């Protein structure tokens, strides 16, 4: 009697028998990003080795991930 | 954590909920042998664009396939059948149909894109069928390639989602027979390139209660794999490959009993690190595993 | 005067500091001396030690919150590589003080 769904840029989809919640049932989606945001503010070639690495750790700590900024730095 | 509602107006129960590639379109599917599909405007609402009848049984699985191909949706029924639909241009049609079948058809799968375009039946009476369309342009025409016999009923399969070339495409398959004697109720079968054929590869003793759900995990730059079933409890696998049929060492890293009653369904998400289960109390729930491979849940929603 | 045979130096002994209410300032202050002797391995090190033991690093205290730095390759893995090279040449001198800062 049930159904199931995980579609992501969000949440899930869950639709159940509605003598668990006969011949019914209930549809219902959830409401339940770090990763857009980084994919178009790095760099990747067009400037020498130091100048690539201090860029992308500045995007890093603006975002609020200091594991991966000092990563880059000791690069 | 908030929740919407939206009004299927079918004129029976729900069967089956898919979402498509790129997440903006939904499919239901239901035992009044019907299809809707619905879309998202910028307003965040809901609508349902099509709905058309199928077949003449009960439906009980419907799902996408990846947007290289097309817009294209498979489905499955008791009429002992399974259908290819197209949308072109703002209507559906038909393209082909897969009648080999002699029971129920239970559950209809898409191969991962890499291998083709594939899909894959099971069978209440224990056969496991892979067809393939050679080209592409035209989707009225398929051809039978495998068959396999599992020597006791089917209700689930899956595909590896997994990319890498040093594995060989798999697929699992879980029984639902509910006969006194315990026998194994996991099995798992692989491609061999030299002989052309799917083997039985591995089988999971440790399972003998019926099987209702069984899924695979995307992997995503992993080096082993993960398995996930839904029976009495919930269970989580692992097979790690070793240095004819591959090798594996398997493990068990889950068993979980909260929801006190039978697990139907499971889910993974897009990074292959939270499972979502449902149960008979009406309640989903949600695991993720720390840094020392111990799983705890993390929300309840109801 | 054979005092430039043994892997310690007198006067890196007079001019290192500790200090552990400041552990950025100490890390700076020995780098810029290393550069007065002359030694490019110390002064890789100290860079290196300043990154590694900065104040945004502190571990939390729920284990099902995130992944501690020092299971990071960046940690105690690298921590134990420079030790056991350090180790090989007898130089007690840097042992001492690495053992120190990151206490």
């Amino acid at each position: 009697p049930e159904g199931l769904c995980y579609g992501l840029f969000g949440d899930l989809a869950f639709a159940a028998k509605e003598s668990l919640v006969l011949a019914s049932s209930a549809l219902s989606v959830f409401e339940t990003r770090w990763f857009v945001d980084t994919a178009e503010r790095y760099a990747l070639a067009g400037r020498p080795l130091a100048e690539l690495c201090d860029h992308n750790a500045k995007v890093a700590r603006e975002l609020g991930r200091n594991q991966v900024a000092q990563t880059w730095t000791m690069l | 954590f908030v929740a919407r509602s939206i009004a299927a107006d079918h004129k029976d129960l729900i069967h089956d909920v898919s979402f498509d590639f790129h997440g903006r379109r939904m499919a239901t599917c239901s035992s009044d042998q019907s299809v809707k599909v619905w879309d998202k405007s910028e307003s965040g609402d809901w609508h349902c664009t099509a709905s058309w009848k199928t077949h003449s049984g009960s439906v009980w699985r419907v799902t996408w396939a990846h947007p290289e191909f097309g817009q294209v949706l498979a489905s499955c029924s008791f009429d002992r059948t399974a259908a290819v639909w197209e949308e072109i241009v703002s209507h559906w049609v038909k393209r082909t149909t897969l009648v080999d079948s002699r029971t129920s058809v239970t559950d209809v799968k898409f191969a991962p894109k890499h291998m083709g375009l594939m899909l894959a039946t099971c069978s209440a009476d224990g056969i496991v069928r892979i067809y393939e369309a050679p080209d592409v342009m035209n989707l009225s025409q398929w051809s039978l390639q495998h068959e396999i016999s599992c020597k006791l009923s089917c209700s689930c399969i899956s595909w590896n989602p997994s990319s890498s070339r040093a594995h060989s495409p798999m697929i699992a398959v879980g029984s639902d027979d509910s006969s006194p004697n315990a026998m194994a109720k996991v099995q798992i079968f692989e491609y061999n390139e030299n002989t052309r054929k799917y083997a039985k590869a591995e089988t999971l003793m440790t399972v003998t209660d019926p099987v209702h759900d069984i899924a695979f995990a995307p992997n995503l730059g992993r080096s082993f794999h993960i398995l996930a079933i839904a029976t009495k409890d919930v269970r989580i696998f692992t097979l790690k490959p070793v240095r004819g049929p591959t090798k594996f060492e398997i493990h068990i890293v889950a068993q979980f009993d909260n929801h006190n009653s039978q697990v139907w369904r499971v889910s993974w998400n897009i990074t292959g690190t939270v499972l979502a289960s449902s149960g008979d109390d009406g309640c989903v729930r949600l695991w993720k595993a720390n840094y020392m491979d111990n799983w705890k849940c993390t929300g309840i929603l109801k | 005067d054979i005092a430039c045979l043994l892997p310690v130096h007198k006067s890196l002994g007079e001019l290192y500091i500790l200090n552990v209410n400041d552990i950025q300032e100490t890390c700076q202050k020995n780098a810029a001396s290393a550069l007065l002797v002359g030694r490019k391995d110390l002064v890789q090190v100290w860079s290196l030690a300043t990154v590694a033991t900065d104040l945004c690093l502190g571990p939390k205290s729920d284990p099902d919150l995130e992944t501690p730095w020092a299971r990071h390759p960046f940690g105690r893995q690298l921590l134990e590589s420079l030790l056991a090279h350090y180790c090989r040449l007898r130089d007690v001198q840097t042992l001492a003080m690495l053992c120190s800062v990151f206490e």
